[PDB]
């Protein structure tokens, strides 16, 4: 769903067609949810699924997600951002530094299997890449 | 506290047995200690509510209630005619021990906040049947009334065979044989006439209901066949019940609701007759003593008896339908209890103001233990306890019970909860929005927006808030133990909302709206009432004049108003043993002080009350009159007799203006002000009143060291209501001389800034203690009774306001 | 009398059995009632 | 005029005698009901020898009347107590004093 939404953001024509199709069909997107970007099913589905993706990453990964969004603003390619995060490993958030990360890590550990997840650095970097790209494109869309 | 003499006096110690006796007729309350009489009684107290046994204590005790019967064996025989209390337990409920008006309790997941409890009133035990005597049966109804009454006897006899009953010369439940079962004519005619008249009463009560019944089809009476009854169903006498049978008959839903009302009226009428005879309620049946378990109004009656009575009436209603007479259910008559104010009844719990948040994204949860009326949301720090949550602009809340969002009014939103549902409240001050989730799912308005409120102005911050209606329970989780939150992970965690108390070291303090009326200064911005401080001219003394701002205009508020002066006058510790210009020696020596009240023309003296109130006056009564005033007489005497003393205690000492209004003037609006003067002698303890110079017959006596506040209770009926006049009479000192020490000898009237008018306010904020006494209540045994225990000490630092004795 | 006073005091609580009796004209309730309390243990000064 | 009223029973046999140290807990209140002193707040029993004229006269008589283990209320008139002078800062002039005195032991 994220990749589809990134395609939506990148291609201007796809937005043209979704608007034309919704208008012509006269289909009511609000009926499905319960014309506009928020009503656009392409955006609504990603908004619904986004918490699932964020659940993938860990609170320490948030520090890296910030820098990944910065690179995506710099317009670096996906693999370029992956390599940037690969070389910028030590930038991972520190639990001791901030109190909030303490209780966030408490939850992260309490939920089973998440400690096993993110053990390998490569999965960490790919996960941060994906979530960061999705969030960056959400930022562009929400922007006028 | 008044000392009372008893043999071997001592503070209640282990192995002491205290016997309490209540006689409502006198009324009086008496005590016995270890069987020995306690030489003192309470009497002449008010009877406007229900009385219950109570024990008050601090930490460090174990006691046992002994209620007689199987709930505690009395150590001493009750005095003659005194019923054991265990009998008083109502049919619906079982006996146990309770706290009194608790605003919270414990529970497995945490502390539960509790709303007010609906409580019975002494009037609730008075049966109030609708009178059918005025009604006269229709001629057609006369024809059915008789045969139906005979059929009803046959139905009862048929039920009796199911009961296993057999004809008996004397009826014994153990015997299983009943003389009451006989053919209508076999049954004694005075007994049969009672059945016939009762069936007539049912037609008449249908008329009272207003349902209209005209017999429709004759063939319908032919269609019904009386059920054939077996000899086994027949009594030992062999009288056989012959109830008619109407399988075809069916009851309309409006008609089924009608059958409930008729049964209720029938139970209510039966109770009235038994009371007139002299019967009374008792959990244990005592026929010789005329004590019955059934003798309670229908609503209080137990459900099983309700359904039995309803079945009888339903069968009789169906028999009426079976004859063919059509009964039209009467239109539903509107009736609203309107017993209380919504805001003053529902209790509001909020966080302490210091916790108000002005930025960030915050989350908390509220589980509805009951489905009833509750509101949950965010409130501004300067929230008012009187107003209902959301009616004003200071609170944004959600009332799931009906499915509404409340702010400056109600708007449909969301869906109602069920028992055990958790509402997650989120506030986002970065975006200025508020969100509600039910069981982890965002609640959506009809328009489809996922934000309950938008364009929130941060202002002074927001606090968690919840309101509970009567008989409601809610578990509020501000999220100190993040793992305890139920749906935070499902919704609110990934979005970045933080539990309201995530990093707090101690549980968040809360305040509740305590509905104990307290006197407070009249607000300077009050829309309805204004107080003007008038300077004292040469001819007029200092005054405090009250006027109604909005009188004579639509939206004006007219209700009883209780006013007092901010400072008291205190009687001396020890009472004395046994021109128009004041004389100097007399004015210096006098211990009498005076103040008056001027009721302006056009204000009803019948609506005015004038006098004094003691510090512990907390009655906010819209229907106030001198009969409501609390009062009780403590009488102390020797065991042989010879009452030593009798002291009358009250919190209100006032005279009614109707007493002073002349009989001719009564019913007519006078054009002259009424001046009522109040005199108190601090050394003597005597209180007198005068009306327009003349002396009233009312006088009061108070004990030494008492504090009295000047007070006026008035129902406004004019733009200018009343005036507190702080002056003097010849050779009598003004009130300021008593109020202030520096002016003790100054005879010039004056009203310093501290002296102001205060009005009774129904509700006020109060702080919930962080810890509560741990009381254990159980039943030690059938012989031992019920046990109360509290062992762990608990103390607080109390701040005392000397003038208000609070 | 002028300055606010402070002191430490014990918390106090009340307990009742769910028994209610009153008097009203035509009321079904009985008039006279009786009950007892037996004191098993008391600590005269558990605190100050 | 000191008036003694039993609150809890004592042995009824042991009474303080001159030169014998009395150990007590007391809580003092003014007649109108304000508390000014309390040994329990300090958490240390008050000790005094009878006849030393070190406690006030109302106490002398009241404790002399009490018996070991007894708890009593002593109402002490002004002229028995500090009296017209009073205790500046603590007790107003001409104030009757009510004490809740328990006599723990004699030594
Ligand atoms: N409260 C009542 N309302 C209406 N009918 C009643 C009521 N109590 C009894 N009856 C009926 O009155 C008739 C006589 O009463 P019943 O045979 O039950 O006599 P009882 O057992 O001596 O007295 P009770 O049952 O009233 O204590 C029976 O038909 C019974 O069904």
């Amino acid at each position: 769903v994220g990749e589809i939404f990134i395609y939506w953001s990148k291609s201007h024509n796809f937005k043209r067609e979704e608007q034309n199709f919704v208008v012509q069909n006269e289909i009511n997107n609000m009926s499905f949810l319960t014309y506009s970007v928020q009503t656009s099913l392409i955006v609504a589905t990603l908004k619904k699924m986004l918490p699932i993706g964020l659940n993938m990453c860990a609170p320490t990964d948030q520090d890296l997600i910030v820098l990944a969004k910065a690179r995506y603003a710099l317009k670096d390619t996906d693999e370029e951002v992956r390599e940037f995060l690969q070389n910028n490993l030590n930038l991972q958030g520190k639990v001791e530094g901030s109190p909030s990360l303490r209780w966030q890590m408490a939850l992260y550990r309490g939920v089973p299997g998440r400690e096993e997840d993110a053990d390998d650095p490569e999965k960490i970097v790919r996960r941060v890449q994906e979530v960061s790209a999705v969030l960056y494109h959400l930022d562009q869309t929400e922007h006028p | 506290a008044r000392p009372v003499t008893s043999p071997g006096q001592h503070l209640l110690a282990p192995e002491d047995v205290v016997s309490c006796c209540l006689d409502l007729s006198v009324p009086s309350i008496s005590f016995r200690i270890n069987g020995c009489p306690v030489q003192g009684v309470f009497e002449s107290f008010n009877l406007d509510g229900l009385f219950f046994p109570v024990v008050s204590f601090s930490a460090g005790i174990k006691v046992r209630f002994l209620l007689g019967g199987r709930h505690g064996e009395f150590k001493f025989l009750p005095p003659p005619g005194y019923a054991p209390c265990h009998e008083a337990v109502l049919p619906r409920e079982r006996l146990h021990l309770q706290p009194i008006k608790e605003y919270r309790r414990e529970g497995p997941r945490g502390p539960h906040l509790v709303g007010p409890s609906r409580c019975l009133s002494h009037l609730d035990f008075v049966p109030c049947p609708v009178d059918t005597i005025q009604i006269v049966l229709p001629p057609h109804l006369e024809r059915i009334r008789e045969k139906l009454a005979e059929n009803i006897h046959e139905l009862w006899a048929l039920t009796r065979i199911e009961q296993g009953w057999t004809y008996g010369p004397v009826r014994d439940d153990n015997k299983r044989l009943h003389p009451c079962l006989v053919n209508f004519h076999s049954l004694p005619e005075p007994e049969r006439n009672y059945n016939l008249q009762m069936s007539g009463e049912t037609l008449k009560t249908l008329l009272a209901l207003g349902c209209h019944v005209g017999m429709a089809d004759e063939k319908a009476e032919d269609n019904l066949k009386k059920t054939k009854l077996p000899k086994t169903y027949m009594m030992s006498n062999g009288y056989k019940p012959a109830p008619l049978d109407l399988s075809h008959v069916r009851l309309t839903p409006a008609q089924t609701t009608l059958v409930d009302r008729l049964a209720e009226n029938g139970h209510n009428v039966w109770a009235r007759d038994r009371v007139a005879q002299g019967w009374s309620y008792s959990a244990v049946q005592d026929i010789p003593a005329r004590r019955n378990p059934r003798l309670v109004p229908y609503r209080l009656l137990d459900e099983a008896t309700k359904r039995s009575n309803r079945d009888s009436l339903c069968q009789a209603v169906r028999t009426l339908l079976g004859y063919g007479y059509n009964i039209e259910p009467p239109d539903q008559e509107p009736s609203q209890v309107d017993s209380q104010s919504r805001g003053d009844r529902a209790r509001i719990f909020r966080a302490e103001k210091s916790y108000a948040v002005q930025s960030g994204r915050w989350y908390f949860e509220f589980e509805a233990v009951t489905t009833g009326e509750m509101r949950v949301g965010w409130a501004r720090p300067e929230l008012r306890p009187d107003v209902e949550l959301g009616a004003d602009d200071l609170a944004y809340v959600f009332n799931g019970h009906r499915g509404q969002r409340w702010h400056l009014g109600s708007e449909p939103f969301g869906r109602p909860w069920q028992s055990g549902d958790v509402v997650g409240c989120m506030i986002d001050l970065t975006e200025n929005t508020i969100i509600f989730t039910l069981n982890g799912e965002v609640l959506m308005s009809d328009s489809g927006s996922e934000t309950a409120f938008r364009d929130i102005e941060i202002g002074d911050g927001f606090l968690p808030v919840c309101s509970l209606g009567p008989g409601q329970v809610g578990h509020l989780n501000l999220g100190q133990d993040v793992s305890s939150l139920r749906f935070f992970a499902i919704c609110g965690l990934q979005e970045g909302f933080e539990p309201f108390a995530i990093n707090m070291q101690r549980p968040v303090t809360t305040w509740f709206s305590k509905s104990l009326p307290q006197f407070e200064p009249v607000p300077l911005e009050h829309p309805h009432y204004e107080v003007a401080r008038m300077d004292g001219t040469v001819d007029t003394p200092p005054c405090l004049r009250l006027t109604h701002r909005t009188w004579g205009s639509q939206n004006s508020l007219v209700e009883m108003l209780f006013l007092r002066l901010s400072l008291p006058v205190q009687f001396h510790q020890h009472f004395r043993c046994t021109d128009n210009r004041d004389d100097p020696e007399i004015i210096l020596n006098t211990t009498t002080y005076y103040y008056s009240v001027r009721v302006f023309a056009g204000q009803e003296p019948s609506c005015v009350w004038v006098g004094w109130v003691t510090p512990d006056y907390h009655q906010h009564d819209m229907s106030f009159d001198l009969s409501k005033v609390r009062a009780v007489t403590v009488t102390m005497g020797d065991e042989q007799g010879n009452v030593h003393s009798s002291l009358k205690c009250s919190n209100c000492y006032m005279v009614w203006g109707g007493d002073f209004v002349s009989p001719g003037q009564q019913g007519r609006i006078s054009h002259t002000d009424l001046v009522i003067g109040c005199l108190v002698d601090l050394a003597t303890g005597l209180m007198t009143f005068t009306a327009n110079g003349k002396e009233s017959n009312t006088f009061f006596q108070v004990e030494p060291n008492t504090k009295l506040f000047p007070a006026v209770f008035v129902l406004p009926t004019h733009q200018n209501v009343v005036q507190f006049e702080l002056g003097k009479q010849k050779n009598i000192m003004p009130l300021s001389a008593a109020m202030f020490l520096s002016e003790r000898k100054n005879p010039a009237p004056q009203c310093p800034p501290r002296l102001e008018v205060q009005m009774l306010m129904p509700v006020s904020w109060s702080r919930m203690p962080n810890h509560f006494l741990q009381v254990d209540t159980r039943r030690a045994g059938e012989r031992l009774g019920w046990a109360v225990q509290c062992q762990e000490p608990l103390m607080m630092m109390a701040l005392h306001i000397p003038e208000e004795n609070r | 009398e002028l300055l606010l006073q402070t002191n430490l005091i014990n918390y106090v609580t009340s307990i009742r059995p769910n028994i209610f009796v009153g008097r009203a004209e035509g009321s079904t309730q009985y008039g006279k009632w009786y009950f007892e309390v037996m004191v098993d243990e008391v600590a005269p000064f558990l605190t100050a | 005029g000191v008036q003694v009223e039993t609150i809890s029973p004592g042995d009824g046999r042991t009474f303080p005698k001159r030169g014998q140290t009395c150990v007590v807990h007391y809580t003092g209140m003014l007649e109108d009901g304000k508390k000014f002193d309390s040994s329990r707040d300090r958490n240390k029993p008050f000790k005094f020898t009878l006849g030393k004229q070190e406690v006030i006269r109302g106490w002398e008589e009241g404790v002399a009347q009490m018996s070991v283990g007894q708890r009593a209320k002593l109402i002490i008139s002004s002229d028995y107590a500090y009296g017209a002078t009073g205790h500046p800062g603590i007790i107003p002039p001409h104030a009757t004093l009510v004490f809740d005195v328990e006599l723990l032991k004699l030594e």
